[PDB]
């Protein structure tokens, strides 16, 4: 399965979570920005690796990163 | 509306009011996308020019210099004769003469970027024609006249020489 | 306030022209890096996102047609314009069959004079392979007057266009019930358009054309043919070659029609003078379309309780097999323009080909069929045309499905039923393109490694293994035998193709039966092959538009998008604008066999001379029979064989086909840089000039951006495609021109 | 001479590729009649083409053994014409050409939509700009003794 | 033609009129003395 | 409404009274998508070209300058003049005449305020009060279009006929 990180940049304008075509992200609280909300990655084993979900980030250099490593059949996108 | 006085059925161009040879002869607006300072400049210039090189070929079909180069009555026909060594250094001294006249500041956009710059103002005045300011209006409009007169005039001969090949007369 | 149109609705102001991008919401703020000027010309006619109402689309539209109609008058006053001052037609007039025509001198600079080839007839130029000369004749044009007149006339006629289309936008535009009057407008074209086209062409063939052309194969020189108003002014001149006009109209509207069979013949074959078909016979043939065409355009109800309409027709076409049947498809066509330019452009593609196709195959002009340059450009160009119109059809068929495709209102028609089989048509598509091209390709290499390997009886030959198209020579033989068999009234058969004796204009071949053996066999079914495959692509494309296993929602990217990401082990060209761009590069790969199939077998079995004895040689010497079944046959006897010219030229009147054959080359080769690589790492080099241009203050404030992944395979493909028809282009002309 | 080749106008060879040319123009004039407009381009080919030749033949232009003029550009100034001269003028006009844009791009650079001067050019500072890079090799020797030439540290760099 | 004359300030027709004079130039120059292998001085 | 020129037409909705010359004759309604001013200017350029042209004609086919290139029949007086460059003066100064027209046009469609056709050109007066200019536009606009019609049929009879003045 993909690794994907959360990095404390977030703003928490939530387009991550909205991207996300597998639901491996969603909201939760936090204190370290106006929002007080952060993106977090609690089911990364559903995780494809499209990247919609930093395509949608619009801090500087990313608030979310996917890096993609073993492979599995709900990585692969394998309707077989 | 104003309308110009050269051209009647033209509105007044705009730019040319505080001048020495206004009459509102600008049909194409050339006052108001170029700076007015640096066309004045440029007339002046191309005047002066004008007016030497035609009393030149005045002069040169007349007296002419002694030696084997300097033996064309034809100004366009002296151009070739005389070579290229000669009229190089014709060039070379009028860039000199550029460059110390403007003091390094020579181009569109140098030229006048400080102000302080009467167009076609060189100080040149050794003989003191000029000290009395009544007859200095009259001045520079006969020399814009005179230099764009010399403008039509000295096209006329270059064009006459080429058509013909013998002389002025 | 007329209820078809709306006046004045645009202002005639030149402000947007001073606002560039002003057409699109995203464009309209202005450029901030170099991408906005790319996307200024990839969404200039995307007149579906400028606009939220079908009523402007459909507006924009229409202009953009009359624009297009304007564009191409222009180009046909040009044509005329240069056949009356800068061609010897007068000349080729006088001497079809030993003058070459040239319409086209080129102005001495820098050496390039020598392109001024000897065309012939006192005359220097280009010598023109697109037939003009040909059809002028058939027109019955004589003279160069007449070429300058009807160049004035394109000139007049493109203003008018101009004219029509500012109308139509900006003084009277025509609203949306207007143009979804499908039934009007498909009686109109069909009976006004097309059928009174053909019925004027027939007028003027009959009193203009038969008349002037009958004089000139007669011998009768162009100086002395009379002009051709007094064709109808004086009923003598005209009854004299056809005997049939001194009893006027009475026959015609006495039913007595076979009075008329002087003129309107029904005979095939080709004229023996000229070469091509007898105008008598292309005179009937557009009467007939003519009536025929008229009488279809009586058959929707546009206006009057009478006629059909498309909507209740199509409703009532359902079956055990197709659920609702053809219901909701009016609809689908009367709301979408991406539809209607899908099946036109499919069709007209199709037509194309088709057209190309019967142009050599019974030649219709005049000493057309004699001048091999101007019959292998006419079928190539033609060729190219449809194929590239077929490809943009299944384009904006995929457009269609991605944009203007409502689930709702398709619910178990025929497009929905396509749709949830989408599986199984693709993969039998698979297995058939993965059939054919294993059994084509397959068998030329095994010819191929039978020749290396020195066992010449192991060949899929005539004189080996054969594989004889039976089913085409049967058809071969029942055209031949048509003519007083099946078309009693026929005096030859159709086309020379098919059968009968060799014709032959000036000892030149004009037509001559082609023969079909085991090579033909073979190029024919790497032919199918190829058309599947693109067919696979486009299909492919169209069908998994808007979703499938590995995107459920890819509508929701759009037609044209790179990827979804690197995920699901990479999701690039996904899309269907991906699936139009590997289609393209398969449809140039088809219809480049497809032409080199014509070429070489037109000059190897076609085309030559005939001896006064009968003895016909050809041009190469019929090596396609033998030499056309290996790969390194097609590399050697073809290509390397008929490039000799191409090479050579160098010196030469033809020496800018060797230039831009290196230069077609060159630019096929620069599509690879496009094709090959990736934009991340053209943006990184970007980094290090801007960095270059920044330590030297010159950084442009317009930031610049490597090309976006879609025009870079964009770019790719459109280079790649230049390249090779250019190539091709430079070749074919080259050879065809020299011998 | 330089590199074993020798002046065209004592290469035999340059004067059969002359010969040869000659020929082939007049035997392509054969084939057409009195003084009409074909005649009257092959003949002013074959005018343009003697010119050519003798221009070559005497121009201080060096030949190998295939009768064409070889360049010698190692910078002696006995060949100076052949790549010296071209290349002192294809500098002056190059250098133009950038100082007149980078000049451009800085001076729309200051203003409120730089982005939009560069797709729609102002035509009177363009005008203005332009001419004034005849004196392009002094300007570029009067900035960089500024230090308005060159940028130090406010340029982007990447991560490593 | 205030406005006309900004849309001939753009970029494209801009581009366009100085290839075109500077393509003129050159084949005038091309035509009047041919075949300048070197630097005519 | 009902034009004057033709009674059983109506009135072409832009010529009411207030242009000289105005007998509401615009049936096609050339005036319904041109702006007034610039067909105006259009109309009276062309009206003072033919007439110039017709006198130039007449006369030229009577009264020839002093040279063998001027004996010439005005038919064929265009091929010859074009060749020894007479027509290329005419072209310059009428060239620039033009570009200054250009500039006047212009400045008349986007206000100023000069009629169209007036360059103000009037060494002489012939026209002292708003009373002499009308009549004397009047009568410019009809001399004009008949001499715009009298070249039309002195230059088609010509052609057809190559007779010399009387071109009947
Ligand atoms: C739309 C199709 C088309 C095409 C491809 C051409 C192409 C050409 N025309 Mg042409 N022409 C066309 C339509 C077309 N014309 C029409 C509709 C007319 C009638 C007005 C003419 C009238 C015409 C004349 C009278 C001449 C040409 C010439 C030329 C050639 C040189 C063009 C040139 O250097 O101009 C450069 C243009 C510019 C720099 C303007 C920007 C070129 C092959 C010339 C030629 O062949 O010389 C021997 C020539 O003398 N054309
Ligand atoms: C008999 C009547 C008639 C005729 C001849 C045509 C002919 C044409 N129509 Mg058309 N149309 C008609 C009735 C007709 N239409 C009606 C009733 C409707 C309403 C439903 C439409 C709606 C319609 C649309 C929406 C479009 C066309 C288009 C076209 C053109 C197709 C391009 C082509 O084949 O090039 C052949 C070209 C020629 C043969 C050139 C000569 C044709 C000239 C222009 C004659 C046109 C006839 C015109 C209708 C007369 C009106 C004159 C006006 C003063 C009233 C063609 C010119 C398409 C096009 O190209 O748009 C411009 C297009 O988009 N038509
Ligand atoms: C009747 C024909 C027709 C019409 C009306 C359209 C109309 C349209 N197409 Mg389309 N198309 C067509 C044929 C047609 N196409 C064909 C034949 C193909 C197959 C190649 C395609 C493939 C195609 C794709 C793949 C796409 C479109 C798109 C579009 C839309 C936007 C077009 C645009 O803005 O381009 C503006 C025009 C340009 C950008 C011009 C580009 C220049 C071309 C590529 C190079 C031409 C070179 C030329 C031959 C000269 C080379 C000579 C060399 C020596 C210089 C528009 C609705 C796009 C879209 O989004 O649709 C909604 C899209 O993605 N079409
Ligand atoms: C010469 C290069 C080449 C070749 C051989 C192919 C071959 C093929 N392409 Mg293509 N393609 C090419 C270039 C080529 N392409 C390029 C440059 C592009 C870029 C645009 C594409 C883009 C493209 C697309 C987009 C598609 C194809 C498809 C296909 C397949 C069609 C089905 C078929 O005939 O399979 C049969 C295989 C052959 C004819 C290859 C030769 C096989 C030999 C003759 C017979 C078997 C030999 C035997 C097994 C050897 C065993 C011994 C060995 C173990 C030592 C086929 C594999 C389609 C596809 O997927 O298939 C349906 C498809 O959709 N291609
Ligand atoms: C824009 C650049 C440019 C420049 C600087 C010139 C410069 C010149 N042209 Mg010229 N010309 C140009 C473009 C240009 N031309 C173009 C694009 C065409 C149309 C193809 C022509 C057609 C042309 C003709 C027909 C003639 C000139 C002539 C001339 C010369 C006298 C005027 C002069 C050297 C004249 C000349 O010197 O010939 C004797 C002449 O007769 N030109
Ligand atoms: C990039 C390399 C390169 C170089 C160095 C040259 C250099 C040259 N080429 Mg050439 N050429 C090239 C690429 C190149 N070309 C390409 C890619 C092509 C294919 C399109 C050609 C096609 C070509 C042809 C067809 C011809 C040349 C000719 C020439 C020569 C005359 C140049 C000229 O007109 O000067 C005179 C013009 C100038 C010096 C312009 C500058 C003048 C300005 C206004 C001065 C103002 C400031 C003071 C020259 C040696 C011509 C020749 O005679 O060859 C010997 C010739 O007939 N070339
Ligand atoms: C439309 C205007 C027009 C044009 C195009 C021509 C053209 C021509 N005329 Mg002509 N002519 C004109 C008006 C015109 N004329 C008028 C109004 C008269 C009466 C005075 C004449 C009397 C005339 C004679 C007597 C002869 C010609 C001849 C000729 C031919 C060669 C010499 C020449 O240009 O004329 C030279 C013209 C003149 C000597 C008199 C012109 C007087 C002008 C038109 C009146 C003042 C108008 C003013 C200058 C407008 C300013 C223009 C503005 C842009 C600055 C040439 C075809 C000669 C020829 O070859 O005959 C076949 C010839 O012998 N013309
Ligand atoms: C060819 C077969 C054919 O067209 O028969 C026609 C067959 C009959 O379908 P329907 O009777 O339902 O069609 C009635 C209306 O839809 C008219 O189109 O259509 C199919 O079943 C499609 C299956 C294609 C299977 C490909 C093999
Ligand atoms: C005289 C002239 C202009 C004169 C104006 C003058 C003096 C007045 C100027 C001033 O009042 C103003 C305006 C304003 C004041 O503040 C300044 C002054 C100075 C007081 C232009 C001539 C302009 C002269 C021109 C344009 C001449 C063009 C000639 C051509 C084209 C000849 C071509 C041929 O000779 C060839 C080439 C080959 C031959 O075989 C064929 C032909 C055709 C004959
Ligand atoms: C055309 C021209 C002037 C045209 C003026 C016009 C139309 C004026 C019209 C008006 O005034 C009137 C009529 C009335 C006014 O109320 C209104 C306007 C409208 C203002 C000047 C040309 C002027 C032309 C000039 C000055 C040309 C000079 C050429 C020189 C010096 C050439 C030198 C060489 O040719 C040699 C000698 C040897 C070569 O081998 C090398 C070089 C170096 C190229
Ligand atoms: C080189 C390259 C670039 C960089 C290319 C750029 C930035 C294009 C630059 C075009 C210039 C700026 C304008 C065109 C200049 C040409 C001389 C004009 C065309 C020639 C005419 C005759 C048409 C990509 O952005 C790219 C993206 C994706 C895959 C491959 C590639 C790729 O290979
Ligand atoms: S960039 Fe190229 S590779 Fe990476 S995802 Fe988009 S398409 Fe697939």
């Amino acid at each position: 399965s993909h690794t994907v990180k959360i990095y404390d940049t977030c703003i928490g304008c939530t387009q991550c979570v909205r991207a996300c075509p597998t639901d491996v992200l969603e909201m939760v609280p936090w204190d370290g920005c106006k929002a007080g909300q952060i993106a977090s990655a609690p089911r990364t084993e559903d995780c494809v690796g499209c990247k919609r979900c930093e395509t949608a980030c619009p801090t500087d250099f990313l608030s979310v990163r996917v890096y993609l490593g073993g492979e599995t059949t709900r990585s692969l996108g394998l309707a077989y | 509306k104003v309308f110009s006085k050269s051209v009647p059925f033209l509105l007044k161009p705009a730019g040319l009011d505080g001048m020495v040879g206004d009459v509102g002869f600008d049909p194409l607006g050339f006052a108001t996308f170029i700076d007015i300072r640096w066309l004045r400049e440029a007339e002046l210039k191309n005047g002066r020019v004008a007016m030497l090189a035609f009393l030149g070929f005045i002069v040169q079909e007349f007296i002419r210099l002694p030696g084997d180069l300097y033996s064309e009555p034809n100004g366009v026909k002296a151009f070739f004769q005389v070579g290229p060594q000669p009229l190089l250094q014709i060039f070379l001294f009028c860039g000199f003469l550029e460059f110390n006249m403007h003091k390094g500041k020579l181009t569109q956009v140098d030229m006048f970027e400080d102000g302080k710059r009467e167009p076609g103002n060189f100080g040149f005045d050794p003989l003191g024609f000029g000290k009395d300011p009544a007859k200095r209006e009259r001045y520079a409009l006969a020399e814009l006249k005179n230099g764009r007169l010399a403008m039509i005039a000295i096209g006329g001969l270059v064009h006459h020489a080429l058509v013909t090949g013998h002389a002025t007369f | 306030k007329s209820t078809i149109v709306d006046f004045n609705p645009v202002e005639t102001s030149f402000e947007k022209w001073a606002k560039p991008g002003q057409f699109s919401r995203t464009l309209a703020k202005g450029p901030k890096t170099t991408t906005w000027i790319w996307n200024l010309h990839a969404d200039a006619h995307d007149f579906d996102i400028q606009t939220n109402s079908l009523q402007e689309v459909s507006r924009k539209i229409f202009s953009a047609h009359f624009g297009q109609l304007a564009v191409i008058f222009l180009w046909l006053s040009g044509m005329h314009f240069h056949g009356a001052y800068f061609s010897n037609y007068s000349a080729w007039l006088t001497n079809p069959t030993s003058t070459k025509p040239s319409a086209q001198i080129v102005w001495p600079i820098v050496g390039q004079e020598v392109l001024n080839a000897d065309v012939g007839g006192n005359f220097q130029g280009i010598q023109i392979t697109s037939g003009f000369f040909q059809l002028w004749r058939a027109e019955g044009i004589t003279s160069e007057v007449e070429l300058y007149w009807t160049a004035v006339g394109g000139l007049v006629a493109s203003f008018l266009m101009l004219f029509a289309g500012w109308f139509h936008y900006h003084k009277a535009a025509p609203k949306l019930e207007w143009f979804q009057n499908v039934e009007s407008m498909l009686n109109h074209h069909l009976a006004g358009l097309l059928g009174l086209g053909s019925l004027s062409w027939a007028g003027h063939q009959i009193h203009i054309a038969l008349p002037i052309n009958k004089l000139l194969d007669l011998g009768v020189s162009p100086e002395e043919i009379p002009l051709p108003y007094e064709f109808i002014l004086n009923r003598d001149l005209i009854a004299q070659l056809y005997p049939s006009f001194n009893k006027g109209l009475t026959p015609f509207f006495t039913l007595n029609w076979g009075e008329y069979s002087d003129f309107l013949t029904f005979k095939g074959g080709l004229n023996p003078v000229t070469g091509g078909l007898w105008l008598t016979d292309t005179a009937h043939h557009h009467l007939a379309i003519a009536v025929l065409f008229i009488v279809a355009g009586h058959m929707y109800k546009t206006n009057w309780f009478l006629g059909h309409s498309i909507k209740t027709i199509l409703e009532a076409h359902k079956g055990p097999f197709t659920g609702e049947g053809h219901k909701g498809l009016y609809e689908v066509l009367t709301t979408s323009w991406h539809a209607q330019l899908a099946i036109n452009l499919a069709l007209f593609g199709s037509l194309s080909i088709i057209v190309a196709h019967h142009m050599y195959a019974m030649p219709p002009y005049p000493y057309i069929a004699i001048d091999y340059p101007t019959q292998l450009s006419l079928f190539t160009h033609h060729v190219w045309i449809g194929g590239f119109c077929i490809v943009g059809g299944a384009a904006h068929g995929a457009i269609f499905f991605v944009r203007d495709y409502n689930a709702a209102n398709n619910y178990n028609n025929l497009i929905d039923r396509v749709i949830r089989h989408r599986d199984a048509i693709i993969s039998h598509l698979n297995w058939v393109c993965i059939f054919l091209g294993c059994h084509s390709f397959g068998l030329y290499v095994h010819n191929d490694t039978m020749r290396a390997l020195g066992r010449s009886q192991d060949l899929f030959s005539d004189n080996a293994i054969a594989l004889k198209p039976i089913f085409a020579q049967f058809i071969q033989n029942l055209h031949t035998l048509a003519p007083g068999s099946t078309a009693p009234n026929a005096l030859t058969t159709v086309s020379y193709a098919f059968g009968g004796d060799v014709i032959s204009v000036g000892s030149k071949i004009a037509m001559m039966p082609i023969s079909l053996g085991t090579a033909d066999f073979l190029v024919h079914h790497i032919h199918a092959f190829t058309i599947h495959v693109t067919v696979l692509i486009l299909l492919k494309g169209v069908l998994y538009s808007r979703n499938s296993r590995l995107i459920p929602d890819k509508a929701n990217l759009g037609f044209r998008f790179p990827c979804d990401g690197p995920g699901r082990g990479g999701t690039c060209q996904v899309s269907a604008w991906d699936h139009v761009f590997l289609g393209l590069f398969w449809m140039y790969n088809s219809i480049s066999i497809v032409i080199f199939h014509f070429s070489w077998k037109m000059q190897s079995d076609v085309w030559g001379t005939v001896s006064p004895t009968g003895a016909v040689s050809h041009i190469t010497g019929g090596n396609f029979a033998q030499s056309s079944i290996t790969i390194n046959g097609w590399l050697r006897d073809f290509l390397w064989s008929q490039a000799a010219q191409v090479v050579q030229s160098y010196g030469s009147s033809l020496s800018a086909y060797g230039l831009i054959f290196l230069g077609a080359h060159f630019i096929w080769a620069f599509s690879l840089m496009f094709l090959f690589s990736g934009r991340g790492y053209w943006q990184e080099l970007i980094e290090s000039i801007v960095w270059a241009h920044n330590k030297l203050k010159v950084a442009p404030s317009i930031q610049p951006r490597a090309l976006s992944i879609t025009q870079g395979r964009a770019v790719g493909v459109a280079h790649y495609l230049l390249g090779g028809i250019g190539t091709t282009w430079a070749f074919f002309l080259a050879r065809i021109i020299s011998v | 001479d330089i590199g074993g080749l020798n002046p065209c106008k004592d290469s035999e060879v340059f004067q059969k590729r002359l010969a040869k040319t000659v020929k082939k123009l007049e035997n392509r004039l054969k084939k057409y009649e009195e003084g009409t407009p074909p005649q009257i381009a092959i003949q002013q080919q074959i005018t343009q083409t003697k010119q050519r030749f003798t221009r070559y033949a005497d121009s201080n232009l060096l030949c190998g053994n295939d009768g064409l003029p070889h360049l010698i550009t190692d910078g002696r100034w006995s060949h100076g014409s052949e790549f010296l001269l071209p290349s002192i003028l294809f500098l002056y006009i190059s250098g133009w050409i950038g100082w007149v844009g980078r000049k451009y791009i800085r001076t729309v650079g200051q203003t409120s939509n730089p982005t939009e001067k560069e797709i729609i050019i102002d035509v009177p500072l363009a005008i203005s700009i332009m001419t004034s890079g005849f004196l392009w090799p002094f300007a570029a020797w009067q900035e960089f003794l500024s230090g308005d030439l060159i940028a130090s540290d406010e340029t982007i760099t990447t991560s490593p | 033609m205030k406005d006309f004359l900004k849309y001939l300030s753009t970029a494209p027709v801009l581009l366009t009129a100085w290839l075109t004079f500077t393509a003129g130039f050159v084949i005038e120059i091309n035509r009047f003395y041919p075949d300048a292998l070197t630097f005519p001085f | 409404e009902k034009s004057k020129a033709v009674p059983f037409l109506p009135r072409p909705a832009a010529l009411d009274g207030s242009v000289v010359g105005d007998v509401g004759f615009d049936p096609v309604g050339f005036t319904s998508w041109l702006p007034l001013s610039y067909l105006q200017e259009a109309e009276i350029k062309h009206c003072r070209i033919a007439m110039l042209a017709t006198l130039g004609w007449i006369v030229a086919d009577f009264v020839h300058l002093p040279g063998a290139v001027h004996e010439v029949s005005s038919l064929a007086a265009h091929d010859v003049a074009v060749k020894s460059g007479a027509l290329a003066q005419i072209l310059i100064w009428t060239s620039i005449a033009e570009a200054i027209s250009v500039i006047a046009i212009s400045q008349m469609l986007e206000g100023s305020g000069r009629q169209p056709g007036d360059f103000k050109f009037d060494p002489l007066n012939f026209a002292k009060d708003e009373k002499s200019l009308k009549k004397m536009q009047l009568s410019e606009l009809k001399n004009g279009r008949l001499a715009m019609l009298a070249f039309s049929g002195i230059v088609t009879q010509a052609a057809l006929t190559g007779h010399a003045f009387p071109y009947m």
